[PDB]
RNA sequence: CGCUGAAAGCAUCUAAGCGGGAAGCCCGCCCCAAGAUGAGGCCUCCCACGGCAGCCGGUAAGGACCCGGGAAGACCA
RNA sequence: CGAUGUCGGCUCGUCGCAUCCUGGGGCUGAAGAAGGUCCCAAGGGUUGGGCUGUUCGCCCAUUAAAGCGGCACGCGAGCUG
């Protein structure tokens, strides 16, 4: 179980074997390790993992405390990966080999306020045949007297996106360490420019 | 003459080992303690009762089928959200909860009930953290 | 008209330990352990084991008659053994030993590969000849129907995995 | 399995068992297993 | 409009 | 559906014991989550200031205000 | 009755199981394939049209299946009319 942190750069396709590949360029490392969480000291186990450089004159006294028992430059983040105990002291993209698995965690764009039917895939209602004010409308929200209330989890409207995702098991298409490069087959959350995160695949 | 109400008294910690015992026949026992009923002073607006520390909670006993039949449930507000645990799932998995539920289904609703819940220490296993309170062993 | 009364013949030299809910049973083939109501009595004789019951409500006469031949089983299962045969019928169907472990070939796309529980030995004669050899009986007749249940006998041919001494009763087809 | 409220023997091969509070007929002939229900 | 014919 | 097995010399999946067995049940996957007041854990930073569990002033590590903005956003965050 | 808006549709679900399909079984007048019947099972699924205000139903073309019922004949301070 590894993971590095990263930066979701953009997308473009290469060409395998004939086929077009659409593919989300990540520049992964180097995630240089910070703290290491163990059964003894934390519970569990995981390492804390920083990435991207920061002006030392711009991080706080707490904060150089922390990175100067790791004996590390400050970074613009710390992240957690579980379950994994590097043998190092600096995470790599070289930790994946082209075809291997991997799930990706970004946070979505943000949709603001959203409607049902951005946010659910609602049906809407009708456009003409006398509908009155409710073509974006979700409907009825309920029954009657029993139980004369609303569902918990009910779909409505509100804020929708910018959000944690997790994308499954996407097949990695190159490695290029001499740049940090890790190019993933398919879409991953958020922007480009977006932290995400990106972890051997669950999904056997 | 009016009736003898006493200053805030200093609480008293007791130890008992569940061990073999009987579910419910011990909840009642530990309701009445943190009640304080025992106490010839008692008075039914006050925390005056004892603390009261449980030890081998997991190894508590029960009769009939009560190991697969038992069952607890929880709500929780959603369509469909009725979860129900059998005994076994839970002396499984959070066995100190199985004794919790029932003394506390045994003290008073409000804020003392709540309060005099948390009056009550319940571990797994024989061991305890609360040696600081040195607390009296009891024979129940 | 009593499992439990009949005492239970020991033989030279099987040794048989009485103990609080259990009796040790060990014989040239080695040893079993039998777990064993305390509200019965096992008493050691001279080359003979007896069981004796409190009083003669039924769980007593029911614990009465079960423990005598869980005793006896025993007995018999560290000096004699137990041991049953399974017998493969049908035109492609056999068996082998592969190593120590058990396989079938028996109508299926693949092979079926039983490993042996430990305390269970397995022997092929004939190809369509299984015998499933060890001290406890329980044991020994367990692996033997999950033998049986791979390839049952059918209900319209004589093919499948039968045991030996099991009658073949067969319905018509048309 | 036949079943219903009704388990009666159907053959003289046929044997009244209950097994875990349930009451059920046993037999040599498979059209007569019952179980009550 | 008026009422709620409940006829 | 069994193995072993009495009560009931036989039989019996059961009365003691042990197997096998569902898109269902629990965990596993994804997301929220310590207002979990039962308010948890770890790493680091400041520190015993001055005047009649309190008190009011100046600081500390830090934070907010203000401003330039943002695939964040109704305002707020 | 100093008003508890009344059919159907649309939208939005949610629940029961006496289960339509999918999963597990027993019996079969179960050769196989395919069925019949009963048992367990509510996790998920359960299509698009022609006609009629229709519910229902019949028809067309499919389907693993085109389930049955409750929620004020669920839902008009949500829409239609
Ligand atoms: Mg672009
Ligand atoms: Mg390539
Ligand atoms: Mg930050
Ligand atoms: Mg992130
Ligand atoms: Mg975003
Ligand atoms: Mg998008
Ligand atoms: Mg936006
Ligand atoms: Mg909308
Ligand atoms: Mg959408
Ligand atoms: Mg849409
Ligand atoms: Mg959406
Ligand atoms: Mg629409
Ligand atoms: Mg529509
Ligand atoms: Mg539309
Ligand atoms: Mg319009
Ligand atoms: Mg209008
Ligand atoms: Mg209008
Ligand atoms: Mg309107
Ligand atoms: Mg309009
Ligand atoms: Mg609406
Ligand atoms: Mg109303
Ligand atoms: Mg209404
Ligand atoms: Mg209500
Ligand atoms: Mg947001
Ligand atoms: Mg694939
Ligand atoms: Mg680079
Ligand atoms: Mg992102
Ligand atoms: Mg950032
Ligand atoms: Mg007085
Ligand atoms: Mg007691
Ligand atoms: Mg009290
Ligand atoms: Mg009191
Ligand atoms: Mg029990
Ligand atoms: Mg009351
Ligand atoms: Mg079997
Ligand atoms: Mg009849
Ligand atoms: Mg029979
Ligand atoms: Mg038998
Ligand atoms: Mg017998
Ligand atoms: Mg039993
Ligand atoms: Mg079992
Ligand atoms: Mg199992
Ligand atoms: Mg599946
Ligand atoms: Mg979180
Ligand atoms: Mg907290
Ligand atoms: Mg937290
Ligand atoms: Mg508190
Ligand atoms: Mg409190
Ligand atoms: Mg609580
Ligand atoms: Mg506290
Ligand atoms: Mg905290
Ligand atoms: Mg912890
Ligand atoms: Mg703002
Ligand atoms: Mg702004
Ligand atoms: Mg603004
Ligand atoms: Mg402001
Ligand atoms: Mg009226
Ligand atoms: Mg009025
Ligand atoms: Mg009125
Ligand atoms: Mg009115
Ligand atoms: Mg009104
Ligand atoms: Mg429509
Ligand atoms: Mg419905
Ligand atoms: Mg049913
Ligand atoms: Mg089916
Ligand atoms: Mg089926
Ligand atoms: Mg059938
Ligand atoms: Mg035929
Ligand atoms: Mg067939
Ligand atoms: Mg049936
Ligand atoms: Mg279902
Ligand atoms: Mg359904
Ligand atoms: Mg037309
Ligand atoms: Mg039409
Ligand atoms: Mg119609
Ligand atoms: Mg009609
Ligand atoms: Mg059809
Ligand atoms: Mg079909
Ligand atoms: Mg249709
Ligand atoms: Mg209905
Ligand atoms: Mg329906
Ligand atoms: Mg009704
Ligand atoms: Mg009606
Ligand atoms: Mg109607
Ligand atoms: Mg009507
Ligand atoms: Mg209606
Ligand atoms: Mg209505
Ligand atoms: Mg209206
Ligand atoms: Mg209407
Ligand atoms: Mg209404
Ligand atoms: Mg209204
Ligand atoms: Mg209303
Ligand atoms: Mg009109
Ligand atoms: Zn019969």
């Amino acid at each position: 179980m590894k993971g590095i942190l990263g930066v979701k750069v953009g997308m473009t396709r290469i060409f395998r074997d004939d086929r077009a590949v659409p593919v989300t360029v990540i520049l992964a490392g180097p995630c240089p390790v910070v703290q290491r969480r163990t059964p003894e000291k934390d519970g569990y186990t995981a390492v804390q993992l920083g990435f991207l450089p920061q002006n030392p004159k711009r991080v706080n006294r707490p904060l150089k405390g922390h990175f100067a028992k790791a004996g590390v430059e400050p970074v613009r983040i710390l992240r957690e990966i579980r379950d994994f105990n590097p043998e190092g002291d600096t995470v790599t993209v070289e930790i994946f080999k082209p075809g291997e698995r991997v799930d990706v965690t970004g946070t979505s764009k943000g949709r603001g306020f959203a409607g049902v039917m951005k946010r659910w895939n609602f049906a809407g209602g009708p456009d003409s045949h006398g509908a009155h004010k409710i073509h974006r409308h979700p409907g009825s929200i309920g029954n009657r007297k029993t139980p004369g209330r609303v569902y918990k989890g009910k779909k409505m409207a509100g804020h929708y996106g910018a959000e944690r995702v997790t994308v499954m098991n996407l097949e990695v298409v190159d490695v290029i360490p001499e740049e940090n490069l890790l190019l993933v087959k398919g879409a991953v959350p958020g922007p480009n420019g977006g932290l995400v995160i990106v972890r051997e695949t669950k999904k056997a | 003459m009016k009736t003898y109400v006493p200053k805030q008294v200093e609480p008293r910690w007791v130890l008992i080992d569940a061990e073999g015992k009987t579910l419910g026949r011990l909840a009642t026992k530990i309701a009445t303690l943190l009640r304080g009923k025992h106490r010839p002073d008692w008075t039914p607006n006050v925390a005056m009762g004892d603390f009261v520390v449980v030890v081998n909670a997991d190894k508590i006993r029960v009769t009939g089928k009560k190991l697969e039949q038992k069952i607890y449930t929880r709500y929780s507000g959603y369509p469909g959200g009725l979860k129900k645990i059998p005994l076994e799932k839970m002396l499984a998995t959070h066995p100190e909860r199985v004794l919790e539920h029932a003394v506390k289904g045994m003290l008073p609703k409000g804020p003392l009930g709540r309060r005099l819940f948390k009056r009550l220490k319940v571990y797994a296993g024989p061991d305890h953290p609360h040696q600081a309170q040195r607390p009296e062993k009891l024979e129940v | 008209s009593r499992i439990g009364r009949l005492p239970i013949p020991v033989p030279k030299g099987v040794s048989v330990e009485v103990a609080p809910g259990r009796v040790k049973v060990k014989g040239p083939k080695g040893e079993l352990e039998v777990p064993v109501s305390p509200e019965m009595r096992v008493v050691v004789e001279e080359g003979v084991v007896r069981v004796e019951r409190p009083s003669d409500e039924r769980r007593h006469k029911s614990l009465h008659g079960l423990t005598r031949t869980l005793i006896a089983n025993a007995v018999k299962g560290v000096s004699e053994g137990y041991s049953k045969e399974l017998l493969i019928k049908g035109i492609g169907y056999r068996a082998r030993l592969v190593g120590r472990a058990l396989e079938l070939t028996v109508g299926f796309s693949h092979p079926v590969v039983v490993e042996p529980p430990e305390g269970i030995t397995f022997e092929v004669p004939e190809p369509t000849r299984v015998r499933v050899s060890g001290i406890d009986k329980q044991k020994v007749g367990q692996v033997a129907a999950n033998i049986r249940a791979i390839r049952k006998p059918s209900a319209y041919h004589e093919k499948g995995i039968y045991y030996a001494g099991e009658p073949v009763r067969l319905k018509p087809g048309k | 399995m036949k079943v219903r409220a009704s388990v009666k023997r159907i053959c003289d091969k046929c044997k009244v068992i209950r097994r875990h509070g349930r009451v059920y007929v046993i037999c040599e002939n498979p059209k007569h297993k019952q179980r009550q229900g | 409009m008026t009422h709620s014919m409940r006829c």
